[PDB]
Order: C-alpha cells, then sequence, then structure tokens
C-alpha cells in the first residue's frame, strides 16, 4: 500500500 | 544539467538453440533522462510487436527498461538492438552475440 | 529472509508536449506489483503481478485516488522547483521519489526510506531517524520548510512504521510461493581463445532470484578485481536476472583461476573452474 498523503514541495 | 547515457545489452532469455522459440531481450540502463528510443532488428529491419517493461529506476536515480520479444534463432538471421537518447549523436546499434 | 517494500515515483515535464506524466510503480525486493501511468488511455492502479489480483475494488480505489492527487500534487512541485532553480520554462524536468520500509529475517522494520531527487541528483532526504531531513541544497531547504511545517516527517514515520509494515507483510503472505522463494543461480564456466598466448574466461549466473549475487574471479586463491570484467545484474523477463565475470588468462594457467558465487539461494557458496 502507498502511502496516503501528497505533499506538495 | 547532468545527463547519462544509456548502458546496452543485447542477449536471450534462455541459453540460446538454433530453431528453439526463446526471447530476444534488449536492456537499457544507467540512462538520464528517461526519454529513450529502443528497437529490435532482425538483419538491420526494425522488428514489430516488442513489448518493453514499465519505467522505474535504481537507487542512484538512473533509468531503466527492458525491451524484448518472441523470436527463434537460426544460424545466420543477425539480431541487433538500436538505441537513440539525447546523449547520443546516432543511434547505436549493438549486435546480439550468443556468448555475451 | 529480508524484503523490503518500495514505490518508485517519476514526474517528468514536457513543455510543448501537454501536462507532465506521472508514473508510480510498485516492488516487493525485486518483483514489481502494480502500476499506475497517468500517461494510459484510461489511468488507473493496475496489478503486475498475480498475488494482488485478489485485493478487493475497495484497494484498487484508494491506490487509484492517491495516484491521481499525486499526478496532480506533483504537477505543481515540477511548477515550484523550476522556480527555484530560475530555470527557462523551456525545459523538461524530472522529479523522483523512492519511499517504502525495509524488514529484517524476523520481520521487524530494520529501517524506512523516503528521499527525492531533481533532475537525477538527491533533492531532500529522510533521515533514518525518520524525523528529520537532509537538503542538497538551498532550493531543497525551501521544500525542506514546507515539509517541516506541514508535519511530513510525522506522516510519514506512521507510515514507515505502521501501514507499510503491515501490508509488505501481507504482501509476503500472499505471495509466499515466490517472494518468499530464493531461485539459485545456474552457473557454468565458458573459454574462448583471443590470441596464441591467452584466452578469456567467463563465469555465468542465470536463472536466478533475487538479483543480489556475488560473482568473482581469482588468481591462486586472491581476488582479480581489477581484471574482472564485470557485466551489470540484467532481467531475464521471467522474474530471474543474469550475471557474468571475465577475465582474460595467460594459456594455459587455467586451472589457476576460481569463479566464486555467492547467492541467498544456494546450499552452499560456489567454486567453478573451466572444465575443458
Amino acid at each position: 500500500l502507498p502511502f496516503e498523503r501528497a505533499t506538495v514541495m | 544539467m547532468i545527463q547519462r547515457t544509456p548502458k546496452i545489452q543485447v542477449y536471450s532469455r534462455h541459453p540460446a538453440e538454433n530453431g528453439k522459440s526463446n526471447f530476444l531481450n534488449c536492456y537499457v540502463s544507467g540512462f538520464h533522462p528517461s526519454d529513450i528510443e529502443v528497437d529490435l532488428l532482425k538483419n538491420g529491419e526494425r522488428i514489430e510487436k516488442v513489448e518493453h517493461s514499465d519505467l522505474s529506476f535504481s537507487k542512484d536515480w538512473s533509468f531503466y527498461l527492458l525491451y524484448y520479444t518472441e523470436f527463434t534463432p537460426t544460424e545466420k538471421d543477425e539480431y541487433a538492438c538500436r538505441v537513440n537518447h539525447v546523449t547520443l549523436s546516432q543511434p547505436k546499434i549493438v549486435k546480439w552475440d550468443r556468448d555475451m | 529472509g529480508s524484503h523490503s517494500m518500495r514505490y518508485f515515483y517519476t514526474a517528468m515535464s514536457r513543455p510543448g508536449r501537454g501536462e507532465p506524466r506521472f508514473i508510480a510503480v510498485g516492488y516487493v525486493d525485486d518483483t514489481q506489483f502494480v502500476r499506475f501511468d497517468s500517461d494510459a488511455a484510461s489511468p488507473r492502479t493496475e496489478p503486475r503481478a498475480p498475488w494482488i489480483e485478489q485485493e478487493g475494488p475497495e484497494y484498487w480505489d484508494r491506490n487509484t485516488q492517491i495516484f491521481k492527487t499525486n499526478t496532480q500534487t506533483y504537477r505543481e512541485s515540477l511548477r515550484n522547483l523550476r522556480g527555484y532553480y530560475n530555470q527557462s520554462e523551456a525545459g523538461s524536468h524530472i522529479i523522483q521519489r523512492m519511499y517504502g520500509c525495509d524488514l529484517g529475517p524476523d520481520g521487524r522494520l530494520l529501517r524506512g526510506h523516503d528521499q527525492s531527487a531533481y533532475d537525477g541528483k538527491d533533492y531532500i532526504a529522510l533521515n533514518e531517524d525518520l524525523s528529520s531531513w537532509t537538503a542538497a541544497d538551498t532550493a531543497a531547504q525551501i521544500t525542506q520548510r514546507k515539509w517541516e511545517a506541514a508535519r511530513v516527517a510525522e506522516q510519514l514515520r506512521a507510515y514507515l512504521e505502521g501501514l507499510c509494515v503491515e501490508w509488505l507483510r501481507r504482501y509476503l503472505e500472499n505471495g509466499k510461493e515466490t517472494l518468499q522463494r530464493a531461485d539459485p543461480p545456474k552457473t557454468h564456466v565458458t573459454h574462448h581463445p583471443v590470441s596464441d598466448h591467452e584466452a578469456t574466461l567467463r563465469c555465468w549466473a542465470l536463472g536466478f532470484y533475487p538479483a543480489e549475487i556475488t560473482l568473482t574471479w581469482q588468481r591462486d586463491g586472491e581476488d582479480q578485481t581489477q581484471d574482472t570484467e564485470l557485466v551489470e545484474t540484467r532481467p531475464a523477463g521471467d522474474r530471474t536476472f543474469q550475471k557474468w565475470a571475465a577475465v582474460v588468462v595467460p594459456s594455459g594457467e587455467e586451472q589457476r583461476y576460481t569463479c566464486h558465487v555467492q547467492h541467498e539461494g544456494l546450499p552452499k557458496p560456489l567454486t567453478l573452474r573451466w572444465e575443458p
């Protein structure tokens, strides 16, 4: 399962 | 900005045996950036139905791909891989050598 | 008996040729098990190993929502990082990310990883504490301040220590017949004259899983490290890998050379020579 949080760089 | 040229290997999935169906593989690795063109050649002509693996990369960030097609080796049919990348002036051809 | 799960993300801009492509692939050790490609005709998470197929529609839904959300998020990151380097809008650029968890032979967490690169150079990496960051330059320091503000390290520690490990353990069980099975190399030694004075000995390893292997030549019992031509480990396309190592030897001192093979799948480490 992939990490659930997308965070902008 | 740093660019890296592909390493190329041409080889067969199983040990080569004339008249036995096998897979011809062309493995490009070590390259950056990821756009690349890879054709498998039979006596200098582009083979049509070629599949490849999904794009991925190694711990050093360089990309790698496997291109492959079903084939049946013979004594005299020449097989090769032709690769172009932004890093090469013109396409590079590497010949399939059975002992390699 | 040591195992890992990794996800590899690649986001590649292409000005004049539409919006950046986002690709995600997931691995357990050297086995790919999922992909998502924002360029596919219908972009969705797709299975790439038989043992992941049993997962229910809830699972494929979850995956697809994260990868679509990331597709968008990475398009903004590409815009952001182009600015951080004062780059022209003309150029094509790449963000790569690799993250996941390593298990020891017991099945406990050995360590977590989360690294990112920009145009193939290290950019920012979560440290082994899973609490702090190492930024490669002053542009990545900007990303770092933003990731500190959103408590990203805290969230990644929670995933790496929790979900990542539980799922990897679920996958190792569901795929136990292949993922927990090591296939030893099949080996031989070939001999080709290159001259009347010398000859090449090439030691072959074929059919092995996983990719990790050690192949060494020795002369009179000592490593021929500089003299060995070592080709990169290559996939067969049937899940297994291949490798060879060659040395050029005085004819006929062939018997003084031994090929040494180590692989997790072997009864014992092997010693081979040319058998004329």
